[PDB]
RNA sequence: AGCCCGCUCGCCGGAAGACCAAGGGUUCCUGUCCAACGUUAAUCGGGGCAGGGUGAGUCGACCCCUAAGGCGAGGCCGAAAGGCGUAGUCGAUGGGAAACAGGUUAAUAUUCCUGUACUUGGUGUUACUGCGAAGGGGGGACGGAGAAGGCUAUGUUGGCCGGGCGACGGUUGUCCCGGUUUAAGCGUGUAGGCUGGUUUUCCAGGCAAAUCCGGAAAAUCAAGGCUGAGGCGUGAUGACGAGGCACUACGGUGCUGAAGCAACAAAUGCCCUGCUUCCAGGAAAAGCCUCUAAGCAUCAGGUAACAUCAAAUCGUACCCCAAACCGACACAGGUGGUCAGGUAGAGAAUACCAAGGCGCUUGAGAGAACUCGGGUGAAGGAACUAGGCAAAAUGGUGCCGUAACUUCGGGAGAAGGCACGCUGAUAUGUAGGUGAGGUCCCUCGCGGAUGGAGCUGAAAUCAGUCGAAGAUACCAGCUGGCUGCAACUGUUUAUUAAAAACACAGCACUGUGCAAACACGAAAGUGGACGUAUACGGUGUGACGCCUGCCCGGUGCCGGAA
RNA sequence: GGACCGAACCGACUAAUGUUGAAAAAUUAGCGGAUGACUUGUGGCUGGGGGUGAAAGGCCAAUCAAACCGGGAGAUAGCU
C-alpha cells in the first residue's frame, strides 16, 4: 500500500512509503545471510571509481537462489521478507526434503503457496522450467542468458520479461527495456513478473532519505571550475559548450555501446 | 587549537618505523642512505 | 632440574634500604638484585639451594634506570630486576 | 609579600575535585644545595646533586579469535623496479577463564599483609564409560526510537548511640553537634522476560557420515525447561567505627571502642542483548554446546570425585579539564573515557555550598589626562549613523485570548491580558503516593487477598499580613507591518566572504542487455554490483502550484548510403 | 519527526578587545545546530597534474592555480 506521510515538517510533506504488511517483522533466516562491508565506491586502488557512493545503513547480504535448480522437489513459500540489497521482495522458501532457501518473490506470491522447477513443473507463478518448455508469450522474470548460469534478466522489482518467439535452439525476449533479445532456449525463466511494483512510486522525500541508501550528493559540473570539470567556469551562470561527462564524453545522445561479440544476439536495439 | 602533530606510537613506528623502511626498496634506499651519512637513529624506531 | 651453574649465576647482590629492611623484619622477605632474565622459578631454586632456606614465593620487578651526568657527559644506568623472596616462617638468614 | 606552621579572608565545586586510556619518561619520595633556570626575592621548585621508590594465577599487555585493511607460497600480469591476488598469515577500535573487603609505605598496592574467595590446565589415584575433526549443526550474534514497571547507587527525615547545655537577650528541649559503615563469594531463584514438553517411526536436505540440526506423521502430557535485577540469609563472635585513654621525637605512634536501625524519596545506573514499534532492515571468527568421519578397540580417550602441581613473561612510580601531553615559553588555546553530594531549580542550566582543591611566581603606593571593563543619570528619545552598530529592553509558570494568509500541518509563545510572597483555615497535613502489624487463605513461600498505623505529600479556594516592588537575586523570547532572494533541515572559502553560492527531495534528457555503460589501471584485475532497465552512469533543472511558446539554418548528436 | 525550546557537544553571525598578542586566528558578551545529510575515539585506505572536494580552486602536517625533501643545479636573468 502507498501511503503519503502527513505534513508535520518540511522534510516530511512529500514523503511516501510503501507500507506491506505481509512482509516479515523478525529477523531474517541466519544460515543464508553472509556479511557485505561498503567500498563508497573505491576499487582496489583505493581510488573513487564510482562516485556518489558513500555510508547508508549497513546492510547483510541475504543468500538468494538464482539458480533454481533443485528440480523435481516442491517448496512451500514460508514467509516473504524485506531484502535491503535488492528492489524485490525474497520468499523464503521449505522444499520438502528440508531444505530452506530465499528466492525472488514473484506477484502475487504469498506465504504457503507452492512452487516447483524442472521440466514437469506446472506453469504458474514462481515455477521455473527451461524456457524450451514455457509457452511463446509467457511472461516470465529471472531469466538465464546461459543454461545453468542463474537468472540476470528482469529481477528489478515489478519487472518481467516476455517470449515472444521460438525458433530452433533459441527464444527471442522482448526486455523492459524494450530491446529485442535472443536466448538459448535451454535458458531457465520463473513464471510470472517480479513482485514489489509498488516500489516506483516511493518518494524520499528529503535529502537524508537518499543518504540512508548510501547516495552522497551530485555536484554539477556547471558548479565547478574549469580544472575540475569541462563545465567548469564562467562570470556567472555560463555554459556554451556541448554537454560532457567529468571526461569529455559528449553525454546527450552519443552511444557507448561497443560490443561485437554480442551483436548477434541483438534481435532489435531498444530504440 | 589543535596543532598537526598529534602522537601516537603506533601510528609512528607503523609510518616510519624499521620494519615500515625494510618493507620496500625505497624504505631499504632510505636506511642506505641515513647509514652512510652515518646516523646515530636509523629510524623512530625505539 | 635447572643447572648449578645457571643457579649460580641468578642471584647479583642483597639490596639494603629501609624498606628491604621492614620487609625482613615484617614479613619475612629478603629483596635480591637478580640477573635481569632470571624468572620467578629460578630466582626460588636458586635461593633455597645457596641461602639453604625454603621460600615460600617469589615476587619480582625491573627497575628502570637513570640517566646519570658524570662531569658533562651523560650515560644511562642499567636496569635491573630486583625480587622480593617471602621465606617460609622458621628460615632466618 | 611569595617557604613552613597557625588563625582569619576570598575563589572553584558537571570543577580550578577524584580517576582511567593516550602521550611523556623519573617529572614520584626523602635529604641536601641556590651558581644558572623560575619573567621579582626565594630559605621554595617539575631546577642542581645524592639516595630511595613501581611486588599480580584473577588489573593490563602478551595469548586464543577475527573486522576494515595489510602482506602473500604457488599463480596471473607487467621493459626492469614492480602490480594484483589464491592457499595462508598478520591486523583491535570488537569476541574470549578467574578477587573481594579491610590494613599498611616518606613514596606501591584488586600486586604486600589479614580475612574470605574464585578460574584454567597438568599429573596421579578411584569409580563409571564410545571416544575421536581441518568436516556438519547450534551458539556466540549484534539497528533506531519509545514507554513503562520492578529495583539499586544515592539522598532526606526519624529512631538509636556518643558528646554539648553556650563569650550577648533566650536555649534540659518539639534543643545543638557528630556517628549510625560493612565486599566478592556461597545459598536461596523473586519482580519480570522467553519458550509448549516428552517418546516413537519415517525421510530426495546440511559436499561423506550422523544418534546432531532440518523436514514429515502419529501418540501422549500439559507445566517442563531456560533466562533474571534486586531482596533475604551466610560471609561477619570478624572488620570498620564517633570518640576516649596513655605517650609525643608536638610530625603523629600505642591501646580500647558505643550505636551501627527504620521509613520515605530516587536516577541518565541495573533487570534490559528485555518489551513495544519503525524502516534506513542493523560485523566476523574463536572460546562454548552438540554430531559423527577416518581411526582406535577390555587400549588410548571421555565424565565425575579426591589429592597434588602449575599459572611464566612484560607493564605497574608520577603528570592528564595539565608547569610533566600537542601548542618554540612554567603560553588565557587543544586533549578521548569514568565518577557526580546538599539547598533552590525542569535541569549535567544557574546561584550558594560539600568532599576535595586553590588565591593564578613581581610587589608597594597614588587616586591626573587618556585607554580598557563596568555602574547610574535630569529633560528629550534614533534628532546618532552608511545602518538603531553598540547599548537599553523583553524574558518564568498557570489560566484566558490570539489576525492576514495557508501546502490545512501551520502561521502561534502571533498579538494581548490576569494571577504569583508569607501566615492561617478548609485539612493539628488535604487529594494523591507509599505501605507496616494484624486478619484470613494457601498448590505453607521472596506467596495471595483484605487491612489500612506510620511515612511522604502536591494543587486549589477562602481569610489575613509585610514591602516601593513576591517569575524579587542568578537565570530568562523584544514585538508587529510591507517587500527582494532561496522552497525547506543541511554544506562552504581551517586563517577578512555563511550568502542569493553548493547540496537537496522532485523533474527531464541521455547512455547502459550484463564480461553493462562508465571509472582506476601499459596489464592482470578491481569498483559499478555479489546489482540487472521499477537497475546503474552522465548531464541539466531544483519542494509545491499553474506552466514550459516559435526556430533544426549554425554547432553537436542520431540515422541513411546510391 | 533531517519537529520545537535549551545545556553538554559541534559550529562561528555581530561587536569590542588584542594586532612587537595571553594566542602565527584567541578572549569577552551576545549567536546557529543540538535524534541527525549529527557528533566523537581508535585503527585503516586514497599521493602530487595525483588524491579528496554538499565545489570555496577548498583541503592534502601553521606551506597549495599544482605539497614537501633531495637531485639535474652554479637552470636562465638583454634586469637591479
Ligand atoms: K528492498
Ligand atoms: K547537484
Ligand atoms: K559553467
Ligand atoms: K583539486
Ligand atoms: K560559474
Ligand atoms: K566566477
Ligand atoms: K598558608
Ligand atoms: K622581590
Ligand atoms: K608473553
Ligand atoms: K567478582
Ligand atoms: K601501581
Ligand atoms: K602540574
Ligand atoms: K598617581
Ligand atoms: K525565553
Ligand atoms: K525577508
Ligand atoms: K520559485
Ligand atoms: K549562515
Ligand atoms: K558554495
Ligand atoms: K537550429
Ligand atoms: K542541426
Ligand atoms: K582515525
Ligand atoms: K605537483
Ligand atoms: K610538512
Ligand atoms: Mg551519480
Ligand atoms: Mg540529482
Ligand atoms: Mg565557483
Ligand atoms: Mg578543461
Ligand atoms: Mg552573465
Ligand atoms: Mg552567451
Ligand atoms: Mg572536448
Ligand atoms: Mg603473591
Ligand atoms: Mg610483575
Ligand atoms: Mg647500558
Ligand atoms: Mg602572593
Ligand atoms: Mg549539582
Ligand atoms: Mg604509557
Ligand atoms: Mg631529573
Ligand atoms: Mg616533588
Ligand atoms: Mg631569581
Ligand atoms: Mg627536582
Ligand atoms: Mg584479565
Ligand atoms: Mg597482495
Ligand atoms: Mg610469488
Ligand atoms: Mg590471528
Ligand atoms: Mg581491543
Ligand atoms: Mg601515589
Ligand atoms: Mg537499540
Ligand atoms: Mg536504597
Ligand atoms: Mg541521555
Ligand atoms: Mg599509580
Ligand atoms: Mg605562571
Ligand atoms: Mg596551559
Ligand atoms: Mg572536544
Ligand atoms: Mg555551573
Ligand atoms: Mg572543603
Ligand atoms: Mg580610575
Ligand atoms: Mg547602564
Ligand atoms: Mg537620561
Ligand atoms: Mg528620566
Ligand atoms: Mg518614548
Ligand atoms: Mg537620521
Ligand atoms: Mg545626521
Ligand atoms: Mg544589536
Ligand atoms: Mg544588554
Ligand atoms: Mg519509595
Ligand atoms: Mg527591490
Ligand atoms: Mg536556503
Ligand atoms: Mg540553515
Ligand atoms: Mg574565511
Ligand atoms: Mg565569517
Ligand atoms: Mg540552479
Ligand atoms: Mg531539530
Ligand atoms: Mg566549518
Ligand atoms: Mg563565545
Ligand atoms: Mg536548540
Ligand atoms: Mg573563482
Ligand atoms: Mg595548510
Ligand atoms: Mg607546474
Ligand atoms: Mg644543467
Ligand atoms: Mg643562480
Amino acid at each position: 500500500a502507498v501511503v503519503k506521510c502527513k505534513p508535520t515538517s518540511p522534510g516530511r510533506r512529500h514523503v511516501v512509503k510503501v507500507v506491506n504488511p505481509e512482509l516479515h517483522k523478525g529477523k531474517p533466516f541466519a544460515p543464508l545471510l553472509e556479511k557485505n562491508s561498503k567500498s563508497g565506491g573505491r576499487n582496489n586502488n583505493g581510488r573513487i571509481t564510482t562516485r556518489h557512493i558513500g555510508g547508508g545503513h549497513k546492510q547483510a547480504y541475504r543468500i538468494v537462489d538464482f539458480k533454481r535448480n533443485k528440480d523435481g522437489i516442491p517448496a512451500v513459500v514460508e514467509r516473504l521478507e524485506y531484502d535491503p540489497n535488492r528492489s524485490a521482495n525474497i520468499a523464503l522458501v521449505l522444499y520438502k526434503d528440508g531444505e530452506r532457501r530465499y528466492i525472488l518473490a514473484p506477484k502475487g506470491l504469498k506465504a504457503g503457496d507452492q512452487i516447483q522447477s524442472g521440466v514437469d513443473a506446472a506453469i504458474k507463478p514462481g515455477n521455473t522450467l527451461p524456457m524450451r518448455n514455457i509457452p511463446v508469450g509467457s511472461t516470465v522474470h529471472n531469466v538465464e542468458m546461459k543454461p545453468g548460469k542463474g537468472g540476470q534478466l528482469a529481477r528489478s522489482a515489478g519487472t518481467y520479461v516476455q517470449i515472444v518467439a521460438r525458433d530452433g535452439a533459441y527464444v527471442t525476449l522482448r526486455l523492459r527495456s524494450g530491446e529485442m533479445r535472443k536466448v538459448e532456449a535451454d535458458c531457465r525463466a520463473t513464471l510470472g513478473e517480479v513482485g514489489n511494483a509498488e516500489h516506483m512510486l516511493r518518494v524520499l522525500g528529503k535529502a537524508g532519505a537518499a543518504r540512508w541508501r548510501g547516495v552522497r550528493p551530485t555536484v554539477r559540473g556547471t558548479a565547478m571550475n574549469p580544472v575540475d570539470h569541462p563545465h567548469g567556469g564562467g562570470e556567472g551562470r555560463n555554459f556554451g559548450k556541448h554537454p560532457v561527462t567529468p571526461w569529455g564524453v559528449q553525454t546527450k545522445g552519443k552511444k557507448t555501446r561497443s560490443n561485437k561479440r554480442t551483436d548477434k544476439f541483438i534481435v532489435r536495439r531498444r530504440s | 587549537m589543535k596543532r598537526t602533530f598529534q602522537p601516537s606510537v603506533l601510528k609512528r613506528n607503523r609510518s616510519h618505523g624499521f620494519r615500515a623502511r625494510m618493507a620496500t626498496k625505497n624504505g631499504r634506499q632510505v636506511l642506505a642512505r641515513r647509514r652512510a651519512k652515518g646516523r646515530a637513529r636509523l629510524t623512530v624506531s625505539k | 632440574m635447572i643447572r648449578e651453574e645457571r643457579l649460580l649465576k641468578v642471584l647479583r647482590a642483597p639490596h639494603v634500604s629501609e624498606k628491604a629492611s621492614t620487609a625482613m623484619e615484617k614479613s619475612n622477605t629478603i629483596v635480591l638484585k637478580v640477573a635481569k632474565d632470571a624468572t620467578k622459578a629460578e630466582i626460588k631454586a636458586a635461593v633455597q639451594k645457596l641461602f639453604e632456606v625454603e621460600v615460600e614465593v617469589v615476587n619480582t620487578l625491573v627497575v628502570k634506570g637513570k640517566v646519570k651526568r658524570h662531569g658533562q657527559r651523560i650515560g644511562r644506568r642499567s636496569d635491573w630486576k630486583k625480587a622480593y623472596v617471602t621465606l617460609k616462617e622458621g628460615q632466618n638468614l
